[PDB]
């Protein structure tokens, strides 16, 4: 198997085109957008958590963004 | 490794008495046993589920008991239309279930005298190619025998193909078609033939040492 | 009978005077209901057949690129165009390639190239819709009562074997009644519309396999799909998620398809329930009902019978059925017929004081033959006890030691109730409820908590719940403030919900 | 009611493969587990193989493991016992046992079939011969005796043999094939005669069989 | 497609088993362990970054865990 | 001259399967076809009782075997650095036209 | 490495190729393969602790094409594999290169 | 009435053994006798030269 590892960790960055290059940019953004569309309450659940952490009104946004990005792909 | 052994296999009793048939086991099969009822020529039925409860249409005259690994039958009254072959079955853990061996029930009959038919070999059949010296034995008891063809004072066996008939209702007709497979040269090189009966009712077997060319 | 060997058997005792008791019939679990003067009836949900399903948008997983074509245009000479571009069964993509004098053109620069290929799906998966007016819950009812032949074949669900009867539950007729011969009749009040929320569930059919696929997951698959009501050659909207247009060095644009996505979509069903199909109807292997047991016409069979005399036989040496109950088989050697078995659990054998309660209430010998079998069930207390199943001097007994304690069974029932609350949720407060102002206010605040929990998180896996639960446990272990209970109850309500799988 | 018909009869040649098809009908056989029990002539019953309610699972015995595979069609409620690599020990009467199973392999009430005559013979096409049998010529002038038109070396089993158009059928019974040293078949029986028929009633056995075409009218000779 | 959504967002919590039950628990842990075994320097790369964030000797471990879990599955 | 490495399977097929059971506290389940490497296997616990053939209620032992058979597999090959054959095309500027 | 999968090829990195959870044999077999690690395609699932199902997953060709994100593809005209990428390092000794 | 459980071995024996190597960057070694459950085996890395 279920956890097939992606080859973008060791992508051969050359001059020619790779295998999936057109669907490389919009590959994770569609996943996080669909997951945040299916569960709208988790944005409020993340705002209730990340406001408690940080305590500087600048690291709270980083906590909120990394919680909202760690949520669809659990890893 | 669990072999269902049956003891005894035959009981020369009368219809109306009791009959106890036991199936044994090697390992620890607790209670899951199943008895069967198989008439020859018909489809086999069961007798009891878990040695206590019969099927639909079976009377309560036949029952069983549980005693360790042995399961003994309890029959109240024996009927003449009930004597058949019975089996056991394993239903413990994972299959293949192990069957027993087969328990037949015999009845008493006339043990007075067997048959003394010789059948001289009907020489046109000898000219056809085959040889059927059929020493017919009929109306005798028990069904087991030891036929030793004393041909020129020698023991010849390994070719006896008998055919035991089923039991009759009034006198338990048992037959034995002893046939010695011989060729034409074996018939030409042998002259003295002798058949045996081995009847347990009498005290001496009638060995008819007939000569080739008599009746 | 039919619920004595399954490990998920729950005992629902305590009624509102014996009138009705609200229960939840799970699909794999078994429900044993015992009463005061009524026989113990075992309930088990067996099948859930969904009939006459219409289809929804059916995706394709394994495609096949047919005979392709391509045409190029010289730079500053317009754009490329093919005659098979305007067709909807052909895929198409435009690009900008390098074109020079070596390729036959007469103006250097970025050209225009369109590669067209006919999309042809080979094997598609069909997603069907499940309507709530089509569920047919089958319920096998089987009382403990006077058990016949120890255990009978459970395929005889016909008019014979009067201790057992089948109950078919439809939302078109939510009430039902099973006529038990001698035992009266048990009335059911099932609510199949308030079941496993089948307005948000679909039914996938993929390569002779079936599933219970959620609707919000099914409306978000990047695969080519069509309407659903066409078995021929469909239209296949959104073809660009399965073919790949790769140009090597702007010289040759070969469009290649991705592989068969069946292995990629079996790995995407991380929470589906696998169902089967026995024809035109899809049998589920899961679910839960919601049944109220009207027991007014449930009367005890064999109260007017006399007791037994003597001569019992102890066959099928008993055991514990993983809950403290001892299923005991006996063989009454006697032709008295309908007699009542004197069974009781007693320490201090000179007194024969009944210390443990009896599960199979009022045991009855049924057959009038010599050796009539019977199968009982007793609940001994924790410690040493005897199974005295006779009277007089010819009685036979059996020592039994039920290992455990009262507080161990209390903790086991608490763990079982916590798993029942994590599995069901709002329906878990009506599993043994008798009705009142205590099993409905807790159910109401649990419905408010379920609306504030299932709508809040609602999309988390097994691992992500533990990942945010460790963060909530750290928020409860530190950050000294007034809001310190909201980060500890939301740790337990997440970890119990996603740990007891 | 209980109707388990069997099919796939005939003979099994050594080296081929056949299928015993049990036409099970009259019950819900999607839940009834199916079994296969032999019946050896002269010996007891043998357990061969069985199929569980779930389609994938299927067990056999250790002596016949990896040779006989079964298949159940849920839309047909039928069986197909693939008789691959049949040796000389498979000369028995196969059956079909069907019982309800809550678990994989169990039954509380058993059902049975009618049987299938499956024997192994390796010979050519032969016809039934007429072999006589007669008692001695010393007490045949009124009494009881034993004789019979013996039918051996025939292929296949059986040959429909009568006795004087259904008259002397007091001891004539359809006996199974006596196994010879080759693929030939044999049968032998006795009969009860009143012995007042030598010269008036001819002892001609109508030895007729379809796939052999051998009809020789002969009489026994005292 | 590449962004197939997983059904673990809306798993049907009943008494029975789901489809992927044996490979459900040890799926993401195998992925993050295999990726952190294949990339040894990213732990030091995160510890150079997450020590700068927080500045409270307890949020640095939280930022290290969130970076180390956002790194195999990117989202 | 590429050398082959470990070759994975990507499309499988389950052959004829079987599943052996065992009474609780009476041993463990064991298949006779478990001694082949082409048979996958897994041990688990199931409920056993008087209706299931055993005389001891409790968690039994169930072992299911299934013959593995791969129809289509992929093959990985290795790259030796001593066997690369680069082809370099040269082209001077001179008496050539646009069709060359 | 050099993958081979249904007349398609790729330049697959070694550290990605040795971490695929799929059943494999060692490559040196020319017959029936041993298939180490068969537990990644078949799924053993007991229904209600009374019946154990065993089912294989689908064909993993689409799941392994979507996993080859950054691998360059290559052709093969027989026993040799032509690549569609790469780079050299050439020093141009122009000593004998005279003007014609 | 005792039924057996997992029965251990205490005196073992090793029959005719075998071993075979594969070249570096040329795959992993494999035998046809590894395809039986009555053979124990262990993979290792040894030095290899001309």
């Amino acid at each position: 198997a279920v956890t097939l590892p992606s080859h973008s960790t060791r992508k051969l960055q050359t001059r020619s085109q790779t295998w999936l290059e057109s669907r490389e940019y919009t590959k994770h953004l569609i996943r996080v957008e669909n997951w945040i569309f299916r569960n709208p309450g988790f944005a409020l659940a993340a705002a209730a958590i990340a406001w408690l952490l940080g305590s500087s009104t600048s690291q709270k946004v980083i906590y909120l963004v990394m919680i909202l990005l760690i949520a669809p792909a659990y890893s | 490794d669990i072999v269902m052994t049956q003891s005894p296999a035959s009981l020369s009793l009368s219809p109306g008495e009791r009959a106890t048939l036991s199936c044994r086991a090697t390992q620890s099969i607790s209670t899951f046993l199943a008895w069967y009822q198989q008439k020859p020529g018909q489809a086999p039925r069961l007798l009891i589920y878990d040695a206590s409860t019969r099927a639909s249409g079976i009377p309560a005259r036949f029952s069983g008991s549980r005693s360790g690994t042995d399961f003994t039958l309890t029959i109240t009254r024996l009927e003449p239309e009930d004597f058949a072959v019975y089996y056991c079955q394993q239903r413990y853990n994972w299959p293949p279930y192990s069957f027993g061996q087969g328990t037949k029930l015999e009845i008493k009959r006339t043990v007075a005298a067997p048959s003394v038919f010789i059948f001289p070999p009907s020489d046109e059949q000898l000219k056809s190619g085959t040889a059927s010296v059929v020493c017919l034995l009929n109306n005798f008891y028990p069904r087991e025998a030891k036929v030793q063809w004393k041909v020129d004072n020698a023991l010849q066996s390994g070719n006896s193909q008998e055919s035991v008939t089923e039991q009759d209702s009034k006198d338990s007709t048992y037959s034995l078609s002893s046939t010695l497979t011989l060729s034409k040269a074996d018939y030409e090189k042998h002259k003295v033939y002798a058949c045996e009966v081995t009847h347990q009712g009498l005290s001496s077997p009638v060995t008819k040492s007939f000569n080739r060319g008599e009746c | 009978i039919r619920c004595i060997g399954v490990s998920n058997r729950d005992f629902v005792e305590g009624m509102s005077g014996g009138t009705w008791v609200d229960v939840v019939l799970e699909h794999g679990g078994c429900v044993t209901v015992m009463a005061q003067d009524k026989p113990t009836v075992d309930i088990e949900l067996v099948t859930t057949t969904v009939s006459n399903m219409a289809e929804v948008r059916s995706y394709c997983y394994e495609a096949s690129i047919s005979d392709m074509a391509s045409d190029s245009r010289c730079p500053t000479q317009g754009e490329a165009y093919l005659d098979k571009q305007s067709d909807t069964q052909y895929v198409c993509k435009r690009t900008l390639v390098d074109r020079g004098w070596g390729n036959g053109c007469g103006l250097f620069g970025k050209g225009s190239l369109v590669t067209c290929a006919k999309f042809a799906c080979s094997k598609k998966m069909t997603g069907k819709s499940i309507q709530p007016e089509n569920l047919e819950y089958r319920i096998m009812l089987s009382v403990h009562g006077s058990q016949h032949s120890g255990m009978i074949v459970n395929d005889t669900g016909h008019e014979t074997d009067e201790n057992r009867a089948k109950v078919e539950i439809t939302p078109n007729s939510p009430r039902a009644e099973a006529t038990l011969g001698g035992f009266g009749s048990l009335g059911l009040d099932c609510e199949p519309r308030t079941g496993l929320d089948f307005s948000d569930l679909y039914y996938l059919t993929m390569n002779n396999k079936h599933w219970l696929v959620h609707k919000e997951w099914f409306h978000d698959i990047p695969l080519p799909w069509h309407a659903g009501a066409d078995t021929g050659t469909p239209h296949w909207n959104n073809k660009e998620a399965l073919v790949e247009f790769k140009d090597a060095h702007a010289k040759r644009q070969t469009v290649v398809v991705l592989g068969s996505q069946e292995g990629a979509v079996h790995t995407a069903l991380a929470g589906a329930l696998e169902a089967e199909m026995d024809g035109a109807k899809g049998r589920l292997s899961s679910g839960h009902l919601k049944c109220r047991l009207k027991m007014d016409k449930l009367r005890l069979k064999g109260v007017s019978y006399s007791l037994c005399t003597a001569a019992f036989t102890f066959t099928k040496i008993p055991a514990e059925t993983l809950h403290g109950t001892v299923t005991v088989e006996v063989q009454y050697a006697g032709t008295d017929g309908p007699c009542k078995v004197p069974a009781q659990m007693a320490v201090d054998m000179q007194t024969l004081t009944p210390v443990g309660r009896l599960i199979t209430a009022n045991p009855v010998i049924t057959e009038s033959t010599e050796n009539s079998k019977m199968m009982l069930e007793l609940d001994p207390p924790f410690g040493d006890s005897y199974i005295v199943i006779g009277v007089g001097e010819k009685k036979i007994t059996h020592h039994w030691h039920r290992s455990g304690s009262t507080i161990g069974k209390a903790f086991e029932a608490t763990v079982r109730g916590a798993k029942r609350m994590a599995v069901l949720g709002d329906t878990a407060w009506d599993f043994g409820s008798v009705g009142g102002a205590l099993n409905s206010l807790g159910k109401g605040i649990h419905q408010i908590f379920g609306a504030a929990f299932k709508s809040l998180f609602g999309g988390m896996s097994w691992f992500s719940q533990i990942l945010i639960g460790t963060l909530l446990m750290w928020l409860g272990l530190n950050t000294k403030n007034g809001s310190i209970s909201l980060m500890c109850l939301a740790l337990g309500g997440v970890l119990i919900f996603l740990s007891t799988a | 009611e209980v109707q388990l018909l069997e099919s796939g009869g005939g003979l099994v040649q050594p080296g081929g493969s056949l299928r015993l098809s049990c036409a099970a009908s009259g019950f819900s056989f999607s839940t009834y587990s199916m079994h296969w029990v032999r019946q050896a002539p002269g010996k007891g019953l043998e357990w061969v193989s069985a199929i569980s309610g779930e389609g994938d699972s299927a067990y056999y015995a250790d002596s016949v493991k990896g040779r006989f595979t079964i298949s159940r069609d849920n839309s047909k409620n039928t069986l197909y016992l693939q008789m691959n690599k049949v040796r000389a020990e498979d000369t028995a009467v196969y059956y079909c046992v069907g019982g309800y199973s809550n678990f994989y392999y169990y039954y509380t009430m058993d059902a049975w079939g009618q049987g299938t005559m499956v024997t192994v013979s390796s010979a050519s096409t032969k016809g039934p011969s007429v072999f006589p049998l007669a008692p001695s010529s010393k007490s045949t002038s009124g009494g009881t005796a034993a004789l019979g038109c013996l039918v051996k070396d025939y292929f296949p089993e059986p040959v429909t043999v009568s006795w004087n158009s259904g008259a002397l059928t007091s001891g004539v019974h359809t006996f199974p094939a006596v196994l010879q040293s080759s693929g030939l078949y044999s049968l032998s029986s006795v009969v009860t005669v009143p012995s007042s028929s030598l010269g008036t009633q001819t002892y001609i056995c109508n030895v007729n069989h379809k796939p052999s075409n051998t009809k020789v009218d002969k009489k026994v000779e005292p």
